[PDB]
RNA sequence: GCUCGCCGGAAGACCAAGGGUUCCUGUCCAACGUUAAUCGGGGCAGGGUGAGUCGACCCCUAAGGCGAGGCCGAAAGGCGUAGUCGAUGGGAAACAGGUUAAUAUUCCUGUACUUGGUGUUACUGCGAAGGGGGGACGGAGAAGGCUAUGUUGGCCGGGCGACGGUUGUCCCGGUUUAAGCGUGUAGGCUGGUUUUCCAGGCAAAUCCGGAAAAUCAAGGCUGAGGCGUGAUGACGAGGCACUACGGUGCUGAAGCAACAAAUGCCCUGCUUCCAGGAAAAGCCUCUAAGCAUCAGGUAACAUCAAAUCGUACCCCAAACCGACACAGGUGGUCAGGUAGAGAAUACCAAGGCGCUUGAGAGAACUCGGGUGAAGGAACUAGGCAAAAUGGUGCCGUAACUUCGGGAGAAGGCACGCUGAUAUGUAGGUGAGGUCCCUCGCGGAUGGAGCUGAAAUCAGUCGAAGAUACCAGCUGGCUGCAACUGUUUAUUAAAAACACAGCACUGUGCAAACACGAAAGUGGACGUAUACGGUGUGACGCCUGCCCGGUGCCGGAAGGUUAAUU
RNA sequence: AGGACCGAACCGACUAAUGUUGAAAAAUUAGCGGAUGACUUGUGGCUGGGGGUGAAAGGCCAAUCAAACCGGGAGAUAGCU
C-alpha cells in the first residue's frame, strides 16, 4: 500500500490537448502530467483514490523538454512524465 | 573522407568522462584545475 | 605421409604437406580443452616483447599430461590427434578406471596400444617410468627436469633423447641439442622417440602458410633507417658493422648463456 | 492540377551509430536560405514519443579493465589473487488488422504467448559455491527438399475505346490473410532396453565415464515446409451515400490453380580440408552438508505481478563526420518487372526526386562530348590522350615450360526473324484415374495440364542480327623482381618491403631474448623437428681463394693490470 | 583444390584530363588493380613520446612527426633582422 501523502504528491495536472480530448472520448482514457518519479502502481493507485474512479491500466513517457531562448540566452523547459491512465 | 572525429558516447565517457578522471591522481587533477578555473563543464559527461 | 602439391598456382607449387591418415577427422575431446587466446607477443604491458607473432588460426588448447604420474592403471589408446599447439601428434588415452587423458604421441603408438606408468610398467613405447627403472642406452622423451614436475625435454615432433650412463642420484642424457645434461634418476621419462618425425619435411609453400600459423613478418635491420636499426641505412645497400640484434648485441656466434645456478648439471655443452 | 524529365541493389524503404525536437500544426519573413520567397531543417507559439513480449536495464561471460588481502616499488605508484566489472557474443515471451496532423509489434480490435510470486488440491526425496551433460561454435564445397517471391491460367469486378480495327486466343484491375495452437513430413543424427560391477569425475552420486552380461533389433532425438485451425473473422477491386474539395462515412465480388524460384529456410546439417575452429550463465541431471509424517519438488487450478528508462524525427544524409543546406566519408537490413550469367547494364514498378539564382544570346577562348576528306604515329621525351578490341557456341592455336601452364595464345566461322521437324521437341514438373495399402504428409502405375532449352532444314528483312547499354586490343625481343601480397594517408607502387625456401648463429627451459628500478609479464601453458637474432630470397646449376685487419669463439704458459692490503 | 581465373558489391589508387581564391586543406570524370584472402569490415579493447607501432616509406601515432599535443621552466638565448 502506498501512503496518502505520496499519492497526493504523484499527479500534478490534467493534460489538456486534442489527443487527450480524443483519448476520453474514444478510449475512455484520461491523459494526466504526473510526478517524474511516479511510477504506473502509483499513479494508478493516486487516481483511483483522490478521482474516485477505477484503473484498467497506467502507460506512462516522459516529455524531454524542450531548448528554448529567452533573448540571447538559452535555456531548457524541464522533463515531465505523462500518464494515459485507461479507466475501467 | 574520413575524418579524424568519429563520435562515439561509449568512447568518450570511457576516456574523458568523470569517472575516468576520478580514477587516477592525474584526472583527479585535470578535475582540480578545472574547478580551479571555475569551469561550467568539468567534464564530457 | 609427406605429399607434394601440384602446381595448380604459384602458390601451391612448392608446398608439401605432412598428411596423416590415423589422425582423428572429428573433434577434440571436449573435458580436456581449454581456451587460449593469442598475444600478438605482447606482455601485460601490452608492448611487444618477441617480434613476428600475431593472427594465425585460433587455436583451443589441449591438456596434455606430461606428468604422467597415474600408475599402475593400463590405458589403451583410443585415437591419435591433430594438436595446433604443438608439433607432435597428441593421443587419447583411455585408463581402465574410466578417466581419459592427452599424452604426446610417441612413434609407433596407434589406436588400441596399451600404455601403463610407474616403475613396474613394462619397457615399451609409450610406458612412462623413474629413469632409474629404464635401461641405460634407452630412447626416451618426454624427460621431467625435477622429479613430479612434468616432462619438459623432448616433446617436439620426431625428438627424442639417450640415456648415456647412470651414476648414483643422476642420469647422464643425450639431449637432440648434442648437449649432455645430468638429471635426477627419480626423473619420469617415456620410452620411445616422439612421433610425427615428418613433420620438418612440411614446406609451408608461400607466405600466407607462415602467416596461417600466426608468424609476422621478419623486416631486416638493414631495410631499415638507423634510428630502427643498428643495421639500418646507407645509399643502397650497405652493411659495414658487425651483425647484431636490433638491441645491438653480436648475434653471428656471441654466446649468451649466463646461468651459474645451472651449469652444474651440463656435463658437455652441444657444441 | 496536367504534362515532361531523373533515380529505382536507389536518388526507394527500415535501422544502428551519431545528432537532439530537426517531427506535426498554426503563425511570421527582420536575420538565416548563395536569388525571390507567400516556402523552409529559419523565428515564435502550441502539440507530439503510450510496451510483461521491441530495445536498454537485467542474468552470463570475451578481449580487456579494476582489484580486498598479496607481491613489488624513493614517494607517486606497478603487477596481480579472491573477486568484480566489461558486448561487439550466450540468456523467457506477440502476432495480424485498424487507427493520429504527428506514436504504434507500445493505442484499439481480434487472437496469443512467457516468466515469476502467492494460494488451493493431488502426489512426492528435496537439498550446492560441488560433479556430469548441454549451451558450444572453423574454412570450403555440393546437392536435395522448401518457402519468400514472381509469372501465367482460372475466377471475380469493370471495359467496348478521341484515328483504321477491337464481343475477343480482346483490354484493365483484384485475386490478400499473421503469430499462436494442432499435426508430423523432405531431410539429419543416433542402435535401444535392462541387470551387475568399478583404481576415474578433489567428497558423494541413483548422474557421467569405464567394464561385463542378457535381451530386442527398432526405439529415441532433431526437423524446413505443407496441411488443419486461427478466420461464419479481417482485408479486399470497385461501387454508393456525404464532401470543410483536404478527405470522411457506408458497402463489398473473386479471393483458386499451375509453373518458375532465391544469396532466405531445412542447415549450428551433410561432404571435405587443414590452418584444427570463444567463454560463462540460463537449461538438464547428479548427489553433499543439511532437512525429514517439515521444508522443498512435480502437476493442475485460481489469482497477482512483470517495474524502470528508450520509443518523436534525420540516418549514404540539408539533421551524423567534413567551419557551409559542402559533388567527400559513414556499419546493418529489405531486394519487384522486361531483357541479362548477374546485386553488371538498359528501360521501368512501388516509392522518391528535377539537385534554392533565373532569363536571353548563340563571339573568341576554356571545359565535356559527337563526326570527319586524303594520309595513318609523320605527333611526342614516350602512341600521352584518343581510336580500337570486346559476347556465346564451335573450329583452331607457336616458341618455351617448373608439364600446371603458356592460352581467351594467335586466327577463324555461326549468330535476327518466321515456319517446319514438334498445332511446343529433348528435358523438367506432374493432376485426374486406377492399383497396392502398414492405411497416409504413403507408395506404385499412369501421363491431363503446366513449363521448356538446344539443334537441323526451309524461308525472310536490313548496309549492318553479340545491332543499344554492356563487353579482352593482339603479337615479337629484352632488363628487373620468382610468384599472390606490402609501401611513402596528401607529388614515388617500384627494381623498394615482405615472401616460401636457404644458411649462419644464439638458446637445456626459471631458455635465449624482450618489456619492466622491481614484482612480474611476453617468449610458451611452447621445450632444440622448438624458440630468438642475423643475412639471403621460389626453382635450376651453383656458391671459388684469403683468418693479415676488425669482430666472434676457444686457450691460458708468460707480460701488464683495479678495489683491497 | 587454389594467397587459381573473368567480373559487380567491397577494398584499393596505375594513367590522363579537370579542379588548384576547388564542389573537396587530396576530390571528380574516364579508364585501372585486388576481389575466398598474407582479404575486407562493424563494435569494444591494448600499446604513449626518445616512447609506441611499422610486410620498413623515417611511414603512422587526431588535417601536427628525423621525436605528438597541452601547460609549465619562459620574457630560453638571438654577436642576427
Ligand atoms: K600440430
Ligand atoms: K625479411
Ligand atoms: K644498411
Ligand atoms: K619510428
Ligand atoms: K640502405
Ligand atoms: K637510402
Ligand atoms: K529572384
Ligand atoms: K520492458
Ligand atoms: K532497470
Ligand atoms: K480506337
Ligand atoms: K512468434
Ligand atoms: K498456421
Ligand atoms: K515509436
Ligand atoms: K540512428
Ligand atoms: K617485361
Ligand atoms: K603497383
Ligand atoms: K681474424
Ligand atoms: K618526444
Ligand atoms: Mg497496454
Ligand atoms: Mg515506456
Ligand atoms: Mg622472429
Ligand atoms: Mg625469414
Ligand atoms: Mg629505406
Ligand atoms: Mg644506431
Ligand atoms: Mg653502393
Ligand atoms: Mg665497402
Ligand atoms: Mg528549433
Ligand atoms: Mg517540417
Ligand atoms: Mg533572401
Ligand atoms: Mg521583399
Ligand atoms: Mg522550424
Ligand atoms: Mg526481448
Ligand atoms: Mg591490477
Ligand atoms: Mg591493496
Ligand atoms: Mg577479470
Ligand atoms: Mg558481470
Ligand atoms: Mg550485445
Ligand atoms: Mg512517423
Ligand atoms: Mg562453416
Ligand atoms: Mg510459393
Ligand atoms: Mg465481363
Ligand atoms: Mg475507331
Ligand atoms: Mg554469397
Ligand atoms: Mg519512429
Ligand atoms: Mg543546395
Ligand atoms: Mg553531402
Ligand atoms: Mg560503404
Ligand atoms: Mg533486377
Ligand atoms: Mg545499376
Ligand atoms: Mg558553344
Ligand atoms: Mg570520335
Ligand atoms: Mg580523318
Ligand atoms: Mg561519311
Ligand atoms: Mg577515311
Ligand atoms: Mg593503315
Ligand atoms: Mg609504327
Ligand atoms: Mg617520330
Ligand atoms: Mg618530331
Ligand atoms: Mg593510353
Ligand atoms: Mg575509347
Ligand atoms: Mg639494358
Ligand atoms: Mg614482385
Ligand atoms: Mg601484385
Ligand atoms: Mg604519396
Ligand atoms: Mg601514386
Ligand atoms: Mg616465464
Ligand atoms: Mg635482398
Ligand atoms: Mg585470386
Ligand atoms: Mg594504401
Ligand atoms: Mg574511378
Ligand atoms: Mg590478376
Ligand atoms: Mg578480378
Ligand atoms: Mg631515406
Ligand atoms: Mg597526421
Ligand atoms: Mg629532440
Ligand atoms: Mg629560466
Ligand atoms: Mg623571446
Amino acid at each position: 500500500m502506498i501512503r496518502e501523502e505520496r499519492l497526493l504528491k504523484v499527479l500534478r495536472a490534467p493534460h489538456v490537448s486534442e489527443k487527450a480530448s480524443t483519448a476520453m472520448e474514444k478510449s475512455n482514457t484520461i491523459v494526466l502530467k504526473v510526478a517524474k518519479d511516479a511510477t504506473k502502481a502509483e499513479i494508478k493507485a493516486a487516481v483511483q483514490k483522490l478521482f474516485e474512479v477505477e484503473v484498467e491500466v497506467v502507460n506512462t513517457l516522459v516529455v524531454k523538454g524542450k531548448v528554448k531562448r529567452h533573448g540571447q540566452r538559452i535555456g531548457r523547459r524541464s522533463d515531465w512524465k505523462k500518464a494515459y491512465v485507461t479507466l475501467k | 573522407m574520413k575524418r579524424t572525429f568519429q563520435p562515439s558516447v561509449l568512447k568518450r565517457n570511457r576516456s574523458h568522462g568523470f569517472r575516468a578522471r576520478m580514477a587516477t591522481k592525474n584526472g583527479r587533477q585535470v578535475l582540480a584545475r578545472r574547478r580551479a578555473k571555475g569551469r561550467a563543464r568539468l567534464t564530457v559527461s | 605421409a609427406v605429399v607434394k602439391c601440384k602446381p595448380t598456382s604459384p602458390g601451391r607449387r612448392h608446398v608439401v604437406k605432412v598428411v596423416n591418415p590415423e589422425l582423428h577427422k572429428g573433434k577434440p575431446f571436449a573435458p580436456l580443452l581449454e581456451k587460449n587466446s593469442k598475444s600478438g607477443g605482447r606482455n601485460n604491458n601490452g608492448r611487444i616483447t618477441t617480434r613476428h607473432i600475431g593472427g594465425g588460426h585460433k587455436q583451443a588448447y589441449r591438456i596434455v599430461d606430461f606428468k604422467r604420474n597415474k600408475d599402475g592403471i593400463p590405458a589403451v589408446v583410443e585415437r591419435l590427434e591433430y594438436d595446433p599447439n604443438r608439433s607432435a601428434n597428441i593421443a587419447l588415452v583411455l585408463y581402465k578406471d574410466g578417466e581419459r587423458r592427452y599424452i604426446l604421441a610417441p612413434k609407433g603408438l596407434k589406436a588400441g596400444d596399451q600404455i601403463q606408468s610407474g616403475v613396474d610398467a613394462a619397457i615399451k613405447p609409450g610406458n612412462t617410468l623413474p629413469m632409474r627403472n629404464i635401461p641405460v642406452g634407452s630412447t626416451v622423451h618426454n624427460v621431467e627436469m625435477k622429479p613430479g614436475k612434468g616432462g619438459q625435454l623432448a616433446r617436439s615432433a620426431g625428438t627424442y633423447v639417450q640415456i648415456v650412463a647412470r651414476d648414483g642420484a643422476y642420469v647422464t642424457l643425450r639431449l637432440r641439442s648434442g648437449e649432455m645434461r645430468k638429471v635426477e634418476a627419480d626423473c619420469r621419462a617415456t620410452l620411445g622417440e616422439v612421433g610425427n618425425a615428418e613433420h620438418m619435411l612440411r614446406v609451408l609453400g608461400k607466405a600466407g602458410a607462415a602467416r596461417w600459423r600466426g608468424v609476422r613478418p621478419t623486416v631486416r635491420g638493414t631495410a631499415m633507417n638507423p634510428v630502427d636499426h643498428p643495421h639500418g641505412g646507407g645509399e643502397g645497400r650497405n652493411f659495414g658493422k658487425h651483425p647484431v640484434t636490433p638491441w645491438g648485441v653480436q648475434t653471428k656466434g656471441k654466446k649468451t648463456r649466463s646461468n651459474k645456478r645451472t651449469d652444474k648439471f651440463i656435463v658437455r655443452r652441444r657444441s
